[PDB]
């Protein structure tokens, strides 16, 4: 049912051909996992910046690791927000009938 | 200080490593 441990490794193995790196984006969902800041998912999708190739380095490097995931917690945090795209308050509920 | 980062908000997180080539 649930799923207890989400493992990266086994995470790759579990789809489809295709479906290699398309779950998890290239390799950045498992170094923002373990962060976790915002959103490892959506995380992943800014960094996606660069080519898959950067981000393996990254990968198995915490020098260039954190240098990107770090600055995702902070443009992303800015950036990637709530969307304030919301309804006005202003908006008239009560029609002036007879 | 409204510097931006290294990684910014590109768009969403797809395969990146989409080897569908037969």
């Amino acid at each position: 049912g649930p799923l207890g441990s989400p493992l990266t490794a086994s995470m790759l193995a579990s789809a489809p051909p295709q479906e290699q790196k398309q779950m998890l984006g290239e390799r950045l969902f498992p170094l923002i996992q373990a962060m976790h800041p915002t959103l490892a998912g959506k995380i992943t999708g800014m960094l996606l910046e660069i080519d898959n190739s950067e981000l393996l380095h990254m990968l198995e490097s915490p020098e260039s690791l954190r240098s990107k995931v770090d600055e995702a917690v902070a443009v992303l945090q800015a950036h990637q927000a709530k969307e304030a795209a919301q309804k006005a308050v202003n908006s008239a509920t009560g029609v002036p009938t007879v | 200080v409204l510097m931006s980062k290294l990684s910014v908000n590109a768009p969403e997180f797809y395969p990146s490593g989409y080897s569908s080539s037969y």
